[PDB]
């Protein structure tokens, strides 16, 4: 298949920036004829992909003249001169010379706005769990920027890193952080066989680390 | 003026047949240079071609699905059709249909899509959440607002529907994306409020799960020190 591959991955934009998106194919995309098949397609949240560059430099019929695209063989560019709010959502670049079709894994065009540090809330399992036989200990790390974050389970000093889910929100609408959650799950006999409770966050916005933890027995 | 509309069923069992319908308008299958393709994209992640259908009933199908896979046509009803066989967990995805340029060498320029159907292969049966309430660490601390959550585990299918105070408490809220613990599903939810809030006030999770026609209400409640 022909490796469509897309960098960044994740670009972080103010409104009104230029945006350059780079796609580079694992083989050249020229036909028998000349004309080669390089695409852009757009998708917002909860819509469906829309087509916006083809041909590697032709704009769509209805797309704005800040959406430019240029390259050729391997190594292609999609550039968008001033980054308005309705352009944010992931961009895919596209193939269609050579059957299968593909599609590169997309770029997430997202909102810059000033760090933040998450505001973390750790909660010892709830009596009501216990009782049918679970144990989960769950943290929450709202409200932070940029998106990158690492999350660390202790128990009584000692990480953890078996059954622990986590999930995390889509960039905010109002207020451009992110927030997660991660639960660590246990057996109510394992949960018991120990004490200290620690939910670690690691984020650029500090050198130490925001920690949130309980004791089991005595509060 | 052109409108793609896909179709199906939304839940299947492994090796199951999926067969699902792109119901169209806008434009007519039978005139040279139209195809239908489907897409699929797995929650998240990126899209995969599925197959592509000609307006010469020519067909084209991804290699790596081929055996599984048969695109079809009703030019008189506006249908284009996709069967799928053997289906298994991978196969969960939203599948779209969507026409392409309308030109004459079609395999590129997918301008109009579909609104997309959620397919989910799973075996799971049907069960209802468990749904704890997230009360703050037995404790004591003396900050403005507190944060409080709601823990929903062991569900299925997805979606689950989580509001605070029966929906009049709305802000500071952050509910998370379910996650897939195991053929069964987990989400959680927080709240910000005010101290003076709460326990002064009552703040309730409330989680109903359709497809089980289950409704938990859980008020969240001050720890004990047991």
């Amino acid at each position: 298949d022909v490796m469509m591959t897309q960098t960044p991955l994740s670009l972080p934009v103010s409104l009104g920036d230029q945006a350059s998106i780079s796609c580079r194919s694992s083989q050249s995309l020229v036909h028998s004829n000349g004309n080669t098949y390089l695409e852009w397609y757009m998708q917002k949240p909860g819509q469906s992909p829309m087509l916006l560059i083809y041909k590697v430099s032709n704009r769509f019929s209805g797309v704005p003249d800040r959406f430019s695209g240029s390259g050729s063989g391997t190594d292609f560019t999609l550039k968008i001169s001033s980054v308005e709010a309705e352009d944010l959502g992931v961009f895919y670049c596209f193939q269609g010379s050579r059957v299968p079709l593909t599609f590169g894994a997309g770029t997430k065009l997202e909102l810059k706005r000033a760090d933040a540090a998450p505001t973390v809330s750790i909660f010892p399992p709830s009596s009501e769990q216990l009782t049918s036989g679970g144990a989960s200990v769950v943290c929450f790390l709202n409200n932070f920027y940029p998106k990158d974050i690492n999350v660390k389970w202790k128990i009584d000093g000692s990480e953890r890193q078996n059954g622990v889910l986590n999930s995390w929100t889509d960039q905010d609408s109002k207020d451009s952080t992110y927030s997660m959650s991660s639960t660590l799950t246990l057996t109510k006999d394992e949960y018991e066989r120990h004490n200290s409770y620690t939910c670690e966050a690691t984020h650029k916005t500090s050198t130490s680390p925001i920690v949130k933890s309980f004791n089991r027995n005595e509060c | 003026q052109v409108t793609l509309k896909e179709s199906g069923p939304g839940i299947l069992q492994p090796s199951q047949t999926l067969s699902l319908t792109c119901s169209f308008s806008g434009f007519s299958l039978s005139t040279s240079g139209m195809g239908v393709s489907w897409i699929r994209q797995p929650s998240g992640k990126g899209l995969e071609w599925l197959a592509h259908i000609y307006w010469d009933d020519d067909k084209r199908y991804n290699p790596s699905l081929k055996s599984r896979l048969t695109i079809s046509k009703d030019t008189s009803r506006n249908q284009v059709f996709l069967k799928i066989t053997s289906v298994d967990t991978t196969d969960t995805a939203t599948y779209y249909c969507t026409r392409s340029s309308g030109s004459i060498v079609i395999a590129t320029g997918f301008a109009y899509w579909g609104q997309g159907t959620l397919v989910t292969v799973s075996a799971a049966k049907t069960t209802a959440p468990s749904v704890y309430p997230l009360a703050p660490v037995c404790g004591d601390t003396t900050g403005s607002s507190v944060t409080l959550g709601c823990l929903v585990k062991g569900y299925f299918p997805e979606p689950v529907t989580l509001t605070w105070n029966s929906g009049s408490l709305s802000s500071g809220v952050h509910t998370f994306p379910a996650v897939l613990q195991s053929d069964l599903y987990t989400l959680s939810s927080s709240v910000t409020v005010t101290s003076s809030t709460w326990p002064s006030q009552s703040i309730t999770c409330n989680v109903a799960h359709p497809a089980s026609s289950t409704k938990v209400d859980k008020k969240i409640e001050p720890r004990g020190p047991t």
